[PDB]
């Protein structure tokens, strides 16, 4: 699959040596043809992966993963052209130069044929979003917000590091094919616990899961649109692609060690999902909005049926395309008033109708709207969970009703109202802003005609 | 530690005689091109240190740079060679000369073996 | 225009841009050379060619 | 001075609108403006959109699900017309399985 | 009350704190190097006395 | 509008003689921008003799 | 081991003791340091002269050198001290401390 | 100081160094040591100040002391075993002699008190002396005599180090300072992996060797002895600074930079035996060093810190002799993780 | 071959170069005194080389084209706004101030290099050893506040100890009403604004300060301003001096390879100026900074080293 590995490493010194004024339109294309190019991926087989080389090969878990990362890029671009404006040629080609990066990062993690190499790739993608967040961020907020997501991650992810050396050291091998042919269960020892808590612990901090989730409100709110972008839809599902992979060589112990994971996840998802009510700014109820679904998602790859994992991967791939388009419509209002408080502009749906309805179909597949992937993911999740223990149902209804709740009340207050009397500097939408809403949104729509090509493996 | 004394072993030869036996690598390797890279990445560090045109100031020193890179890579890449070679020569006679430590067990098909099956559910 | 003529010369200064192509050259041929070298040997060890 | 640095004051917005009353919000040039304007609607929607849209909707049945139907069509087929259970509970024949003598 | 404080509080702000104290009662030494020797003198008669013991 | 950047407030708790100022390390002072101590001016004290009478 | 070979050592532990612990003049230590030398000397001549190795009787003299060496070394570095402060106490080496 | 008689001393440095790493006599190792840190006092004394003074008699009286123990030491072992080769060291209580005495050459903990003191009062030169080509010798001998290491006392040792100088760094302002503490958390990784296998010792000496050849070359290069007036960088050499930063990067040890493969190669050597909470409390304490590493870098290329106004003058004028092996030193220093295999070369 | 250790080692010496005549001399005076007419006089008469007097944009002919930048991009300051308002709330007066005094130093720097490269004799219109009585003047005025008078003493402190003293100092005496008659006939209406007070204090400053300290390191000749006109007169009263109280005698071969190492690489010379104390007049925020930094490079021969300018007629660029 170098066919697209090199592409990207020559989307580099094309930027590098592309004129002034012509930066954007070159990595725009040419990221588009890229795009198009890894589209190919998902012609998936049925019983085995894609075994292209000795280190690299693709199922049809990773490959909804690559296209979606492959598609984000012309969409960061895009977004990142109007903050960048007054920004030095050297300066702008350095931030194109970090999202080349990191997409050349996360392309190599999904791929990955072995587990020291996918951990190598997994760390690698905090060194761009790093220097992104804490360079081109606004506030002063943005030094410990880099701090919290530097450090949050890798106290996390050491422990795996040495858990998967160990596990080489023990079995021989860590290609995921050799482990997953050669797997064993695992005796009920505390040697064992702990390197089951080794192994999880790294994705559950990235997913994240309720607890350690601090990190990630800081690290959205103060990024750039770009980096908020990149960090809500991508790199929050390599925890989940982690844990779909590391899983197989813990079981039989998960049965009785995922307790407190699901009930942290449950009721983290209530309490979560509870605070986007009384959010004042709205990237940090965007960002809450992420915490509750990854933790669905969380709840999902724990109980480890097939219908959890192809809702886990339905809603991976959905959220990261809600949540892309949630940051970007905060971030044209952002543009235009320079403030990030919800009830500073109110209104808008007066001034700009065809962004109104943008917002609309946003929040609309926020809320989980059939037959929206997202709702396909969530109610497969559902039903998993359900035949898990009964009384899920509870906790999955409440979450239900009060995300539909926090969705409408945002979407009512930001566009609905009479618009406040002072600001006059509210301009037409942009066709830029347009079309960066309408190539989130149609995927979407396009993806719930055709569902089997995000339902994973188990499909 | 382990590989520090060998018997016949000159002190510091860094390519024994019997190295020779081995296939050299290709000057197309890999490894060679991620060389030549590393030398055109320290051309271009001096071009932009310096202060002068980074890709096109001074292509001679530039590439003096990938040439130096590359001469050393090859002999480097000769002795990682040589020394993972001797490694798997050793590990193979001593597994030869010791029978009694390296079993060769029966082989079991999955039908005789009896596995635990733990339920999902 | 520099008010003093900047002592690296407003031409390339030869003497150095020769020997720094001439190690380069020299440096290209000897190893193309040594290469062959190896693969001979190699071969007349092996029993191949 | 009562104040702590010779800085800059923070400059005013400039719209876009303004010098250009189609300005598409890519560029201040008009010309690279609306170029990338057109790049953007031709690879993004023309393109990669639809085609690729197309191409996902034609791809060969490679995941063998035609090939399933059929088969269990024929082995059910079978199976019926020779008064068979249509399906049985051992996976593998019992035959090729060694169990321990004794668990006493 | 969890997230602005007690999540706060535990995991990152203990962290922070107390690598913040080790960290001043490690770097803040006088200088002099009578407390320096000092302190070798008992570091070595430790050693002595108790990895040396158990050989 | 434009990007948050460090001010001389900011950049003051960088410029002390340590991070972190406390009780006992507060009447520390940072070294000499060039390395070098102002010479403390010793009295010197000459040996003063009785040369004669006897 | 030998009786006198327990003083010859508890002569260089003490000596150690006392260079490490520090008091107020510098010239001091140096004396500590040096008869850290002589019991060192004095320890190995006996050993080598009881077990009858002839090619160490030499040793002892280079230690005797660079013993001399370090004395040189230790004494330039107190004259450089006392003349910044005028004493040699160990006391005014405490700049680095900020 | 005259150059003939400069270029003489580090030439006395440099021979003790390699005479004690061709000696296979205990006597000539010791000799080495001697003439090394007796041609080592005077660079350190270069440029004349009280503070240099300070520096060099601490430093003279710590080498001296670490003399002495590993020539009573030598003299233990000679008389349980007359041997005076450089071997297995037949007696333990001169093998725990000896490692102290080199531990405190070193700069492991708790012998570390004199190494920021004295980094700090001598010149950046001499201080990218002291702290990459001193810790030569005394790892050769350890590497030499690893065999009969004690586990117990080296790898508290270790451990020690990489504790106090992840601690001590977050304190400190001064740039020669914060190198001092990450040399002694560097050497405490070094010595932890020293009883087994002392390839990754060398691997590890190697990786940190390049990075601080680079760091202080990067300083020299912007005349920056604190942190405000590295701050100042951006405004006159903003690529010296990003190239700053990237070390600094390597220098925590993230990856895929040069700086994560010492550490993982010591962890997976560690893990070969069965040695597992020791290596999850290494890296977990080098968040440490990673965390004052950031702080150099957001004060240093990722902000933008107030200047003054005579930096216009300085516009105007190029740096006057570029030291060479800069840019090579900062490829190897960032680029080198995929080539890691090549570590074999080394044993 | 670059001066350094290896032209040391082998071969150049400079205490076989200084032929007695070199005697680096300056010439002080109080504002519009006849200092610089006797200072060239003096340079063409005993064969030395001249150096006017470091204004605002000294450092710009040295560099690139010796033509000056603009005040935004070099100095940041004007000595016309000085005598318009000195006491203006932006900190004109002391960045001025500091302006001068880094230029003065690389001045200093210059006119030393020349001497210790080629022997000849240099003289000065005014020093590093000097420029503190306009600092002492603007204090005693209320221009500057006593924090800027600590931050120049720092620098000075911490710089002007590297270098040797002048060995002559020459100090033309006019009294303060014949100097403000001088500026009346001068015709610039700007100086026109210089109060008496502060002529007074230059004055002042100079005779109780200027001249006792350098008495005991250096020649000191005053003279009048009836004594100025006949330049012959101080000429053969330099050529019957005895130089032998200074530090000069004293310099042996490794002190002057020192010095000479220091007086290239004008940044080292420049060094401790920008010390980082946060002083509100001279102080600049990062925006203002980087986008002032950022108009100095697109200037037309600045982007790249010397010899690497492009856009300015350098050839062979790509086999350099
Ligand atoms: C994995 C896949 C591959 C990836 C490998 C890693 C990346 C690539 C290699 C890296 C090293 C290579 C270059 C390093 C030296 C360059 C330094 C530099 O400044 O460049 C300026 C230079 C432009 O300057 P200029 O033109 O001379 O005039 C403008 C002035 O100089 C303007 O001068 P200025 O003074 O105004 O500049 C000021 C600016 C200058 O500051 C900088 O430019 C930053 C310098 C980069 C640091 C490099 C350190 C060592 C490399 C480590 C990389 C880490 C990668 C791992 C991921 C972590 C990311 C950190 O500083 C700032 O403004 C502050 C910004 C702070 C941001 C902090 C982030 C910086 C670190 C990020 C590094 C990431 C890699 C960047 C690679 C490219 C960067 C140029 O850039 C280039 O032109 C070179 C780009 C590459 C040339 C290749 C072209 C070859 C031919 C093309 C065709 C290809 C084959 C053809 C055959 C096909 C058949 C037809
Ligand atoms: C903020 C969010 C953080 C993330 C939260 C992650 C939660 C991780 C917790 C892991 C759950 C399982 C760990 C222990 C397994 C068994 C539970 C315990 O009760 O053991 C009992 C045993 O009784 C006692 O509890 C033994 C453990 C006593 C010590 C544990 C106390 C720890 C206090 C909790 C601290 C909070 C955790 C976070 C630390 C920062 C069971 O009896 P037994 O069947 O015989 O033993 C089974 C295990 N065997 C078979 C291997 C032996
Ligand atoms: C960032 C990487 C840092 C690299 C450091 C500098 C790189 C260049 C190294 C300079 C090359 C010349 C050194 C030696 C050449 C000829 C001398 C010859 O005799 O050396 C012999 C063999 O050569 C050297 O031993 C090996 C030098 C190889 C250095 C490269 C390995 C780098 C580690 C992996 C990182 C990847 C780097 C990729 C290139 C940049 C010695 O054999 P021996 O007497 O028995 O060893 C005694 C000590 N032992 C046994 C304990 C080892
Ligand atoms: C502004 C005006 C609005 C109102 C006017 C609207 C105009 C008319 C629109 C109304 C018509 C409704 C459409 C009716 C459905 C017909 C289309 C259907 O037949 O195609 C589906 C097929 O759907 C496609 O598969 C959709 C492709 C999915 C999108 C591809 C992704 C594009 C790249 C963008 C990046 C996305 C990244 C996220 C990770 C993937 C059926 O699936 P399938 O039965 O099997 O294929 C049939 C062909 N066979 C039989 C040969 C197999
Ligand atoms: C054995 C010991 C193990 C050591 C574990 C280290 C974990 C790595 C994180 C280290 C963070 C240390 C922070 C610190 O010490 O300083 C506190 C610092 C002081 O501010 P300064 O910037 O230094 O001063 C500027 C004002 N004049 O206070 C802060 O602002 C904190 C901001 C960032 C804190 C980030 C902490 C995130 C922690 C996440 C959990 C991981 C902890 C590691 C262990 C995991 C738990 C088992
Ligand atoms: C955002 C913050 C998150 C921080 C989470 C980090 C902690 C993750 C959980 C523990 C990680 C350390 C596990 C160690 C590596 C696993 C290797 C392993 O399992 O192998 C075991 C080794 O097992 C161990 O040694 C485990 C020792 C644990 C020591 C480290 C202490 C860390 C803190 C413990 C409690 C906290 C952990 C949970 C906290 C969750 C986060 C809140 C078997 O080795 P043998 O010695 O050969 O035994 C069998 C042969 N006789
Ligand atoms: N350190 C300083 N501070 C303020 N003004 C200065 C300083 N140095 C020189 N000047 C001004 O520069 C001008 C020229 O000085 P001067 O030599 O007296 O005139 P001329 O060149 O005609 O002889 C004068 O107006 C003087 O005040």
């Amino acid at each position: 699959m170098l066919k697209i590995i090199i592409p990207t490493t020559m989307l580099l010194p094309m930027t590098w040596m592309s004129k002034h004024n012509m930066i954007w339109i070159n990595a725009t294309v040419h990221s588009l043809l890229i795009s198009l190019i890894s589209l190919s991926l998902l012609n998936q087989l049925g019983e085995n992966s894609l075994n292209f080389s000795l280190t690299f090969f693709s199922d049809s878990l990773s490959a909804p993963l690559l296209v979606l990362t492959t598609w984000l890029l012309p969409l960061m671009l895009m977004a990142s052209q109007s903050h960048l404006s007054k920004e030095t040629t050297t300066r702008k080609k350095l931030y194109i130069t970090m999202l080349i990066l990191l997409q050349l990062f996360l392309i190599m993690t999904f791929t990955a044929t072995e587990l020291i190499l996918f951990y190598i790739l997994f760390e690698a993608t905090l060194v761009p979003t790093l220097i992104i967040i804490t360079r081109w961020g606004n506030q002063t907020e943005r030094l410990n917000a880099g701090l919290y997501f530097l450090f949050y991650t890798l106290a996390g992810s050491l422990p795996l590091l040495v858990a998967l050396v160990y596990i080489q050291n023990t079995t021989g091998s860590l290609n995921f094919l050799i482990i997953h042919y050669w797997s064993h269960p695992l005796s009920n020892s505390w040697s064992n616990i702990f390197m089951w808590l080794a192994c999880i612990m790294a994705f559950m901090v990235k997913m994240p899961l309720y607890g350690l989730h601090l990190w990630l409100p800081k690290a959205h709110v103060e990024a750039p649109i770009a980096g908020s972008m990149v960090l809500a839809a991508v790199l929050l599902k390599l925890g989940g692609y982690g844990m779909m992979r590391i899983t197989t060589i813990l079981n039989p112990l998960t049965n009785y060690m995922a307790y407190p994971f699901l009930m942290l996840s449950m009721w983290g998802m209530i309490m979560t999902s509870s605070i986007c009510l009384r959010q004042t700014d709205l990237k940090s109820l965007i960002a809450y909005s992420s915490v509750s679904h990854m933790a669905l998602v969380i709840v999902a790859i724990m109980i480890q049926t097939p219908w959890s994992f192809m809702g886990a991967t339905a809603l991976m791939i959905a959220h990261g395309l809600t949540s892309s388009m949630l940051f970007c419509l905060a971030n044209t209002n952002y543009e235009r008033v320079h403030s990030r408080t919800m009830i500073l502009a109110r209104g808008l749906q007066t001034l700009l109708p065809l962004m109104a309805t943008w917002w609309l179909v946003a929040s609309l597949t926020n809320l989980a709207l059939p037959p929206s992937i997202n709702l396909i993911g969530e109610l497969f999740i559902i039903t998993a969970s359900f035949s898990w223990s009964n009384i899920t149902i509870i906790l999955m209804g409440m979450n239900m009703m009060i995300t539909a709740l926090y969705s409408l009340y945002m979407l009512i207050t930001t566009q609905r109202g009479k618009y406040t009397h002072h600001i006059n500097n509210i301009k037409p939408s942009f066709t830029r802003e347009n079309a960066l809403m309408a190539l989130h949104i149609l995927p979407l729509l396009l993806l719930t005609l055709n569902p089997k090509m995000i339902l994973g493996p188990l499909y | 530690t382990m590989m520090s004394g060998r018997p016949g072993r000159v002190p510091l030869q860094f390519l024994p005689n019997e190295a020779r036996s081995l296939p050299p690598p290709k000057l197309t390797d890999p490894r060679l091109v991620y060389m030549g890279f590393l030398g055109y990445c320290s051309g271009l560090i001096d071009n932009a240190i310096r202060r002068r045109p980074v890709v096109s100031a001074g292509l001679h020193r530039q590439l003096l740079y990938v040439t130096s890179f590359v001469f050393f890579g090859y002999y480097l890449l000769k002795r990682q060679d040589y020394m993972y070679a001797l490694r798997d020569h050793d590990m193979f006679a001593y597994v030869k000369s010791h029978p009694e430590d390296f079993p060769e067990k029966d082989k079991k098909t999955y039908g005789e073996i009896l596995e635990e099956f733990h339920p999902v559910r | 225009k520099f008010y003093i003529r900047e002592p690296p010369h407003g031409s390339p200064d030869w003497l150095k841009v020769g020997l720094t192509l001439g190690t380069s050259v020299f440096l290209w041929i000897y190893l193309i050379k040594q290469h062959k070298e190896d693969v001979l040997e190699y071969k007349r060890r092996n029993g191949l060619e | 001075p009562t104040i702590r640095l010779q800085e800059d004051p923070d400059p005013e917005d400039e719209n876009l609108y303004e010098k250009n009353p189609d300005s598409h919000g890519y560029d201040k040039d008009p010309i690279v403006d609306l170029w990338n304007m057109r790049v953007v609607f031709f690879f993004g929607f023309s393109i990669v959109l639809v085609l690729g849209s197309t191409f996902v909707a034609y791809l060969p049945d490679y995941r063998m699900q035609e090939w399933a139907r059929r088969e269990a069509e024929r082995l059910v087929k079978y199976r019926e017309a020779n008064g068979l259970p249509l399906m049985e509970s051992n996976c593998f024949d019992p035959n090729k399985i060694q169990l321990p003598e004794d668990e006493d | 009350l969890l997230d602005l404080i007690w999540l706060e509080t535990i995991l990152p702000k203990t962290t922070s704190f107390i690598q913040m104290k080790m960290s001043i009662m490690v770097s803040n030494q006088k200088g002099l190097i009578k407390l320096y020797f000092l302190s070798f003198l008992i570091t070595i008669m430790i050693s002595m006395t108790l990895f040396n013991y158990h050989e | 509008a434009r990007q948050w950047q460090p001010d001389v407030e900011w950049a003051e708790q960088f410029g002390g003689a340590v991070m972190y100022p406390t009780k006992e390390t507060a009447h520390w002072k940072p070294p000499p921008w060039n390395d070098v101590d102002p010479p403390k001016d010793t009295l010197v004290s000459n040996l003063t003799l009785n040369f004669g009478p006897q | 081991m030998p009786l006198v070979y327990m003083n010859i050592i508890m002569a260089f532990a003490i000596a150690l003791a006392g260079l490490l612990m520090y008091r107020s003049h510098l010239m001091s230590s140096l004396l500590c340091l040096e008869g850290m030398m002589l019991s060192l000397f004095i320890m190995s001549t006996l050993i080598i002269l009881n077990t009858h190795f002839t090619l160490a009787n030499m040793m002892p003299i280079i230690l005797l050198v660079f013993a001399a060496c370090e004395a040189a070394l230790g004494l330039s570095l107190l004259v450089m001290v006392s003349n910044t402060y005028g004493t040699d106490y160990v006391q005014n080496l405490n700049l680095l401390q900020c | 100081m005259n150059p003939i008689i400069y270029t003489t001393l580090i030439m006395t440095v440099m021979s003790g160094t390699m005479l004690v790493m061709i000696s296979s006599h205990w006597l000539l190792i010791w000799i080495g040591f001697e003439m090394n840190l007796l041609a080592m006092i005077p660079v350190l004394m270069k440029n004349f100040n009280p503070r240099a003074t300070e520096a060099a008699t601490k430093y003279f009286l710590t080498q001296a002391t670490a003399s002495m123990m590993l020539m009573m030491a030598i003299i233990i072992n000679l008389l349980y075993s007359g041997q005076w080769t450089i071997t297995k060291m037949f007696n333990p209580v001169a093998m725990t002699m000896m490692t102290m005495a080199l531990a405190m050459k070193l700069g492991l903990s708790p012998f570390h008190f004199w190494v920021p003191e004295v980094t700090q009062g001598i010149s950046l030169q001499a201080g990218l002396l002291l702290l990459t080509w001193q810790k030569l010798a005394p790892l050769s001998v350890l590497c030499q005599i690893s065999q009969s290491i004690n586990p117990n006392l080296m790898l508290t040792m270790a451990m020690l180090s990489i504790l106090i100088g992840g601690w001590g760094g977050l304190n400190q302002t001064q740039l020669r300072k914060i190198m001092a503490y990450s040399s002694i958390a560097h050497m405490g990784w070094m010595t932890a992996v020293l009883p087994y296998n002392t390839t990754m010792t060398i691997l590890n000496l190697l990786i940190y060797i390049t990075m601080t050849l680079a760091m202080f070359m990067l300083l020299i290069h912007s005349s920056a002895t604190t942190t405000l007036s590295l701050s100042h960088t951006w405004n006159k050499m903003p690529v010296i600074t990003s190239l700053m930063m990237v070390t600094l990067l390597s220098m925590g040890g993230l990856p895929p930079l040069s700086g994560f493969m010492p550490k993982w190669m010591i962890i997976q050597e560690m893990t070969k035996n069965e040695s597992i909470i020791m290596p999850t409390l290494m890296a977990m304490t080098a968040l440490l060093n990673l965390y004052f590493y950031m702080r150099l870098a957001y004060s240093s290329s990722l902000t933008m810190f107030p200047s003054t106004n005579n930096m216009k003058m300085k516009w105007q004028f190029e740096h006057t002799k570029q030291m060479k092996l800069l840019p090579t030193m900062i490829v190897l220093s960032t680029l080198v993780l995929p080539m890691t295999p090549a570590l074999s070369s080394l044993n | 071959l670059q001066y350094g250790p290896l032209a040391f080692v082998l071969g150049e010496r400079t205490t076989r170069k200084l032929t007695e005549t070199s005697k680096v001399i300056t010439v002080d005076g109080n504002i519009c005194s006849g200092k610089g007419r006797l200072a060239r006089e003096i340079a063409e008469k005993l064969g030395l080389r001249h150096f006017p007097e470091a204004g605002i944009h000294y450092a710009d002919s040295t560099t690139g084209d010796g033509k000056p930048l603009d005040v935004q991009l070099s100095g940041n300051c004007s000595l016309e706004k000085f005598y318009d308002d000195p006491k203006s709330n932006d900190g004109n007066s002391y960045r001025l101030q500091s302006w001068l005094y880094a230029s003065r130093l690389l001045q200093y720097a210059d006119a030393l290099e020349h001497l210790l490269s080629t022997g000849q004799g240099v003289v000065l219109e005014r020093s590093i050893y000097s420029d503190f009585v306009f600092l002492e003047a603007m204090y005693r005025q209320g221009f500057i506040r006593k924090q800027c008078v600590e931050h120049y003493n720092e620098v000075k402190k911490v710089t002007a100890c590297e270098y040797l003293p002048p060995h002559v100092v020459v100090y033309v005496d006019v009294p303060v009403p014949e100097i403000q008659s001088r500026i009346q006939k001068k015709g610039n209406p700007h100086e026109m604004k210089i109060t008496a007070a502060y002529l007074q204090d230059i004055e002042n400053a100079y005779k109780k300060t200027f001249l006792p300290e350098m008495s005991e390191k250096c020649e000191v000749l005053q003279y009048s301003a009836r004594e100025a006109e006949d330049a012959e007169k101080v000429v053969e009263d330099i050529e019957y001096l005895k130089c032998d109280k200074g530090p000069w005698p004293d310099q042996d071969d490794r002190t002057f390879h020192r010095l000479r190492m220091l007086v290239q690489n004008k940044l080292e010379v420049l060094n401790y100026t920008t010390i980082p104390v946060y002083l509100p007049e001279i102080t600049i925020g990062a925006h203002q900074s980087d986008r002032v930094f950022q108009k100095f490079t697109e200037l037309p021969g600045r982007k790249y080293s010397p010899g690497y300018n492009e856009d300015v007629g350098d050839k062979w660029i790509w086999l350099k």
